[PDB]
């Protein structure tokens, strides 16, 4: 699994792969890793069980309601019931998510992150899109789709968990 | 009443659409009513009434046939939520029917009494003229009280015409022979395996099926011929789940079946005194003349269903959100439009609807 | 344990092996892991204990009758349910369903998954099943009966957990 978050010139997107693997099989290869959240003003990719993220991802609109759309105040709010809730603590997943605002990413142990350039890679193969999104953002002009799509291929000629099956949710704020 | 019962069903088509039957059901109980009077007097008190469980989804019509039967026979009414209880005492629903029953009977009296409320001077004129406070369950006792402590030309003369006594020992006649009861939602109180609190509702609504006495202001009532008439979806639960001392109190067992199309479009229109002739009457005393095409008709008929299928499966109220939602641009300028004959086309129920109903997320707000 | 569903010309199938294995011992030969549901409209089986499945298969029927028999809207219900309920959390199968307007599959994960083509193979077996019925749907005008029964044949040669008793339950909608 890789997932890719890249913001520029106005534009930011999520994109991930379809590949779901049960042990040495691929298990499905159009999985869709990728969604719109809270009235289409928020995208958003996960790493792991689909109705993990499917059941975080529903919390988390709950939280921008009480929050008045806020990413980073309902993302805290996310995680601190992620870590402290008996049933929401068995849930095993990576979270993506981002806005007009900024990226970050959040986790299971309640930590919320936003990376330096609001770059973000997760699953097993982020390390690896990871590496090639910031050779691209500093040495070339694309466009932050054009970013996240080549270095997504890019994870999956490299992982053998991720496949070059791709979604995307471009936001533009310009 | 010694109607048959296809007289019953026939009458009960002039409101209900299809379901027949349920019709049948209820008819078979209330004629039986009638064929226990002329028994003798042992079967009469050995025979009880052949209660009914409704079964089927929401907004088919399971009340409706039991409101009109209840209005056919005159016979005092009431609906009750199984539900309620699990949290008042079950007593209560044989004090309301008395209570509704009271003033039933007692606005029946003035109906009598009401028509009774020469020298040519005379008939020129005649011409011309043409603090105690209380917790909430006590509040009743306190009225009766402050009742009590006040006490300690149509209104004196219906009060000189009427007999208090009569009122209300024919109040209880009128709820012991001809009551009527219906528990809505009763498949919510079963098991689902709050267990032994949904049970223990059936217990406490046991005796007044088996035939008990309950205590009221306006008297002494007993519970022994009373008809009942439960209804639930039973998609969770089965009736099955009832308690067998239940089980064996609801005799007659039918199935409403989920309304078509078709179905809505009868609604709208051949039932008496049906939505879309209300609103005729309605936009009439505007001074305006709607008219409903039958295909109009159609597509109203046709956007409730989708919604029920897009969202929720609410029934035939569905109809009503839908058609008020469609003549809320009408039902405002009513007023200026008076004098004009306007005309509710295909076209004009897919203007004010099909952007609404494509969009399911508005769908589940304004519809 | 193995199951294949395939849908082809108007017909869909759902096929199952018998063997019921305790540890390095064969319990039981003759499981019938396949059955029809709501009133013969519905076939699905299961991969895991039969008491389990049977509890699952009831509330599935239920959720069909509260959304009038869509496939897909009950089987997010019953994933949703069996996720959350701590008595169904403890459940542990994997369920298989189709009817005639899709095929899918349902997890205790909750993730409720439509294969590519309809293409459903579950159990240890499964990914065996897989590869024999893309193999036969894309080079041969077999019908859908004809590829379940031969990949659950092959399956069983393969997989030690799988063996050659069968139980199909077809439904035709052309
Ligand atoms: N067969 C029918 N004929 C006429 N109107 C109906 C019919 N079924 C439902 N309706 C309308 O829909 C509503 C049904 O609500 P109700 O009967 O109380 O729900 P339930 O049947 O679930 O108890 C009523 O307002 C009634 O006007």
């Amino acid at each position: 699994t890789t997932i890719v978050s890249v913001r520029r010139n106005g534009h930011v997107v999520i994109a991930g792969d379809g590949q779901a693997t049960l042990g040495n099989t691929v298990m499905k290869g159009n999985v869709k890793k990728v969604r719109r959240l809270y009235n289409d003003k928020v995208i958003a990719g996960f790493a792991g069980g689909t109705a993990d993220a499917f059941t975080l991802f529903e919390l988390f609109e709950r939280k921008l309601e009480m929050h008045q759309g806020h990413l980073v105040k309902a993302a805290v709010e996310l995680a601190k019931d992620w870590r402290t809730d008996r049933m929401l603590r068995k849930l095993e997943a990576l979270l993506a998510v981002a806005d007009e605002t900024a990226s970050l990413i959040i986790t299971g142990n309640g930590d919320v992150v936003q990376p330096e350039n609001d770059l973000i890679a997760i699953g097993s193969g982020g390390p690896y899109a990871q590496a090639a999104a910031r050779a691209l953002l500093e040495n070339t002009e694309l466009s932050a789709r054009e970013i996240a799509e080549k270095a997504l291929d890019i994870a999956g000629d490299i992982c053998i968990y991720t496949n070059h099956f791709h979604t995307i949710e471009e936001l533009s704020y310009k | 009443s010694e109607m048959t019962p296809r007289e019953i069903v026939s009458e009960l088509d002039k409101h209900i659409i299809g379901q027949d039957n349920a019709k049948r059901s209820v008819a078979i109980a209330l004629r039986n009513r009638w064929r226990r009077m002329q028994l003798n007097e042992e079967l009469r008190h050995e025979v009880t009434p052949k209660n009914i469980l409704m079964i089927g989804p929401t907004g088919v019509g399971k009340t409706e046939i039991a409101r009109r039967l209840a209005k056919l026979a005159n016979a005092p009414f009431i609906k009750v939520e199984a539900t309620k209880f699990t949290e008042k005492e079950v007593d209560s629903i044989i004090r309301d029917l008395t209570d509704a029953a009271v003033k039933m009977v007692r606005v029946q009296a003035i109906e009598k009494n009401r028509y009774r409320a020469p020298s040519a001077a005379r008939q020129a004129f005649r011409k011309k003229l043409r603090e105690i406070m209380a917790p909430p369950g006590m509040e009743e006792m306190t009225s009766q009280l402050q009742s009590m402590f006040q006490n300690l030309l149509i209104e004196e003369e219906a009060a000189k015409l009427v007999n208090p006594e009569e009122l209300k020992q024919d109040a209880i006649d009128a709820v012991e022979q001809h009551g009527i009861v219906f528990i809505d939602q009763i498949d919510k109180i079963c098991k689902r395996g709050p267990d032994v609190s949904r049970e223990g509702v059936q217990r406490d609504l046991l005796p007044l099926v088996e035939g008990c006495t309950v205590s009221t202001k306006h008297g002494m009532v007993k519970t022994d011929h009373i008809l009942f008439i439960a209804s639930g979806a039973f998609q969770i639960a089965k009736p099955s789940d009832l308690i067998p001392e239940l089980q064996g109190r609801l005799p007659i067992r039918v199935e409403l079946q989920a309304l078509t199309t078709s179905d809505f479009e009868r609604i709208l229109t051949e039932p008496n005194a049906s939505i879309t002739v209300q609103y005729k009457a309605l936009m009439a005393t505007e001074g305006v003349n709607i008219e409903f095409t039958d295909s109009g008709i159609k597509r109203i008929a046709e956007a409730a269903w989708q919604v029920n299928e897009s969202t929720e499966n609410i029934g035939a109220r569905r109809l009503h959100t839908v058609l008020e939602r469609l003549m809320e641009e009408i039902s405002y300028d009513a007023s200026d439009l008076s004098g004009q004959n306007i005309t509710i086309d295909a076209d004009y129920v897919s203007k004010h609807l099909d952007a609404l109903v494509a969009d399911e997320d508005l769908s589940r707000f304004i519809l």
